[PDB]
Protein backbone atom coordinates (compact mmCIF):
# COMPACT_ATOMS: atom_id res chain seq x y z
CA UNK A 1 0.00 0.00 0.00
CA UNK A 2 2.75 2.55 0.64
CA UNK A 3 5.06 0.91 -2.03
CA UNK A 4 2.19 1.48 -4.26
CA UNK A 5 1.48 4.63 -3.58
CA UNK A 6 5.49 5.07 -3.47
CA UNK A 7 5.20 3.92 -7.33
CA UNK A 8 2.19 5.95 -8.35
CA UNK A 9 4.55 8.81 -7.33
CA UNK A 10 8.04 7.91 -9.31
CA UNK A 11 5.66 6.64 -12.27
CA UNK A 12 3.63 10.37 -12.71
CA UNK A 13 7.18 12.23 -12.11
CA UNK A 14 8.60 10.07 -14.28
CA UNK A 15 6.15 10.60 -17.22
CA UNK A 16 5.78 14.32 -16.29
CA UNK A 17 9.61 14.45 -17.05
CA UNK A 18 9.61 12.64 -20.19
CA UNK A 19 7.19 14.15 -21.65
CA UNK A 20 9.04 17.65 -21.00
CA UNK A 21 12.54 16.96 -22.44
CA UNK A 22 10.42 15.27 -25.03
CA UNK B 1 28.74 -7.51 -19.18
CA UNK B 2 30.25 -4.07 -19.80
CA UNK B 3 26.48 -2.49 -19.72
CA UNK B 4 25.82 -3.32 -16.53
CA UNK B 5 29.40 -2.18 -15.43
CA UNK B 6 29.10 1.46 -17.13
CA UNK B 7 25.49 1.59 -15.76
CA UNK B 8 26.79 0.73 -12.02
CA UNK B 9 29.53 3.54 -11.95
CA UNK B 10 27.70 6.03 -13.83
CA UNK B 11 24.57 5.43 -11.00
CA UNK B 12 27.09 4.84 -8.13
CA UNK B 13 29.07 7.87 -8.96
CA UNK B 14 26.17 10.31 -9.00
CA UNK B 15 24.78 8.81 -5.59
CA UNK B 16 27.66 8.95 -4.14
CA UNK B 17 28.31 12.77 -5.37
CA UNK B 18 24.90 13.80 -3.83
CA UNK B 19 25.52 11.96 -0.24
CA UNK B 20 29.33 12.84 0.06
CA UNK B 21 28.70 16.64 -1.99
CA UNK B 22 32.34 15.62 -3.22
CA UNK B 23 33.06 14.87 -7.00
CA UNK B 24 34.95 12.18 -7.61
CA UNK B 25 38.60 12.17 -9.31
CA UNK B 26 39.22 8.92 -11.31
CA UNK B 27 39.18 8.04 -15.09
CA UNK B 28 36.17 6.92 -15.76
CA UNK B 29 38.21 4.25 -17.69
CA UNK B 30 36.52 2.66 -20.95
CA UNK B 31 33.96 4.47 -23.20
CA UNK B 32 34.89 7.51 -20.51
CA UNK B 33 33.42 10.35 -22.63
CA UNK B 34 29.99 8.57 -22.92
CA UNK B 35 30.21 8.42 -19.22
CA UNK B 36 30.64 11.85 -18.25
CA UNK B 37 28.31 13.08 -20.33
CA UNK B 38 26.47 10.87 -19.03
CA UNK B 39 27.03 11.92 -15.42
CA UNK B 40 26.88 15.68 -16.24
CA UNK B 41 23.35 15.49 -18.10
CA UNK B 42 22.92 13.37 -14.56
CA UNK B 43 23.89 16.46 -12.55
CA UNK B 44 21.36 18.73 -14.47
CA UNK B 45 18.19 16.67 -14.81
CA UNK B 46 19.01 14.79 -11.64
CA UNK B 47 19.30 17.73 -9.59
CA UNK B 48 16.35 19.62 -11.12
CA UNK B 49 13.95 16.49 -10.28
CA UNK B 50 15.23 16.37 -6.70
CA UNK B 51 14.43 20.59 -6.63
CA UNK B 52 11.63 20.26 -8.21
CA UNK B 53 9.55 17.18 -6.31
CA UNK B 54 11.17 17.42 -2.94
CA UNK B 55 7.56 17.71 -1.93
CA UNK B 56 6.77 14.00 -3.20
CA UNK B 57 9.98 12.77 -2.64
CA UNK B 58 10.06 13.97 0.94
CA UNK B 59 6.88 11.64 1.39
CA UNK B 60 7.98 8.82 -0.78
CA UNK B 61 11.48 8.67 1.56
CA UNK B 62 9.15 8.52 4.65
CA UNK B 63 6.71 5.73 3.51
CA UNK B 64 9.71 3.96 2.29
CA UNK B 65 11.27 3.96 6.15
CA UNK B 66 14.32 2.33 4.64
CA UNK B 67 16.49 1.16 8.03
CA UNK B 68 19.82 1.03 6.71
CA UNK B 69 22.00 0.88 3.76
CA UNK B 70 21.30 -3.02 2.84
CA UNK B 71 17.49 -2.30 3.11
CA UNK B 72 16.73 -2.45 -0.49
CA UNK B 73 14.31 -5.08 -0.76
CA UNK B 74 11.16 -2.48 -0.86
CA UNK B 75 12.63 0.02 -3.36
CA UNK B 76 13.59 -3.22 -5.85
CA UNK B 77 9.48 -3.59 -5.38
CA UNK B 78 8.85 -0.39 -5.72
CA UNK B 79 10.84 0.63 -8.84
CA UNK B 80 9.79 -3.49 -10.66
CA UNK B 81 6.33 -2.07 -9.91
CA UNK B 82 6.43 1.43 -11.51
CA UNK B 83 7.32 -0.58 -14.54
CA UNK B 84 4.91 -2.73 -14.36
CA UNK B 85 2.56 -1.37 -16.46
CA UNK B 86 4.95 -1.79 -19.45
CA UNK B 87 6.07 1.90 -20.26
CA UNK B 88 9.76 2.65 -20.45
CA UNK B 89 10.66 5.97 -21.53
CA UNK B 90 14.41 7.99 -19.58
CA UNK B 91 11.69 10.67 -17.73
CA UNK B 92 11.55 7.05 -15.42
CA UNK B 93 14.78 5.79 -15.86
CA UNK B 94 16.23 9.07 -14.71
CA UNK B 95 13.43 9.82 -12.10
CA UNK B 96 14.42 6.23 -10.18
CA UNK B 97 18.05 7.80 -10.08
CA UNK B 98 17.12 10.99 -9.01
CA UNK B 99 15.46 9.59 -6.25
CA UNK B 100 17.95 7.27 -5.70
CA UNK B 101 20.25 9.69 -4.58
CA UNK B 102 17.54 11.20 -2.64
CA UNK B 103 17.46 8.33 -0.65
CA UNK B 104 21.15 8.64 -0.17
CA UNK B 105 21.40 11.66 1.34
CA UNK B 106 19.28 10.62 3.74
CA UNK B 107 21.08 7.33 4.11
CA UNK B 108 24.57 9.83 5.24
CA UNK B 109 22.73 11.62 8.06
CA UNK B 110 21.43 8.13 10.12
CA UNK B 111 24.96 7.01 9.59
CA UNK B 112 28.35 8.22 7.63
CA UNK B 113 30.02 4.73 7.05
CA UNK B 114 26.96 3.81 4.85
CA UNK B 115 28.49 2.45 1.08
CA UNK B 116 25.57 3.77 -1.60
CA UNK B 117 26.57 0.82 -3.13
CA UNK B 118 23.66 -1.38 -2.27
CA UNK B 119 21.56 0.96 -3.35
CA UNK B 120 23.16 2.23 -6.33
CA UNK B 121 23.50 -1.92 -7.50
CA UNK B 122 19.50 -2.21 -6.82
CA UNK B 123 18.99 0.44 -9.01
CA UNK B 124 21.18 -0.84 -11.69
CA UNK B 125 19.54 -3.99 -11.33
CA UNK B 126 16.49 -3.35 -12.38
CA UNK B 127 17.39 -0.97 -15.50
CA UNK B 128 19.83 -3.16 -16.68
CA UNK B 129 18.48 -6.58 -16.29
CA UNK B 130 14.43 -5.81 -17.12
CA UNK B 131 15.37 -3.46 -19.38
CA UNK B 132 18.44 -4.50 -21.18
CA UNK B 133 17.17 -5.22 -24.91
CA UNK B 134 15.66 -1.87 -24.44
CA UNK B 135 18.57 -0.40 -23.27
CA UNK B 136 20.78 -1.72 -25.73
CA UNK B 137 18.51 -0.54 -28.53
CA UNK B 138 18.51 2.79 -27.15
CA UNK B 139 22.56 3.05 -27.93
CA UNK B 140 22.67 3.27 -23.99
CA UNK B 141 23.88 5.88 -22.22
CA UNK B 142 24.25 7.88 -25.58
CA UNK B 143 20.69 7.15 -25.78
CA UNK B 144 20.41 8.82 -22.35
CA UNK B 145 22.85 12.06 -23.22
CA UNK B 146 20.91 12.04 -26.42
CA UNK B 147 17.54 12.15 -25.33
CA UNK B 148 17.87 14.45 -22.14
CA UNK B 149 19.89 17.33 -24.50
CA UNK B 150 19.10 20.84 -24.04
CA UNK B 151 19.58 23.57 -26.82
ZN1 LIG C 1 9.14 17.37 -13.10
ZN1 LIG D 1 26.23 -3.67 3.51
ZN1 LIG E 1 19.17 -9.40 -25.26
ZN1 LIG F 1 22.85 20.95 -28.92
Amino acid sequence: RPEIWIAQELRRIGDEENAYYR
Amino acid sequence: DELYRQSLEIISRYLREQATGAKDTKPMGRSGATSRKALETLRRVGDGVQRNHETAFQGMLRKLDIKNEDDVKSLSRVMIHVFSDGVTNWGRIVTLISFGAFVAKHLKTINQESCIEPLAESITDVLVRTKRDWLVKQRGWDGFVEFFHVE
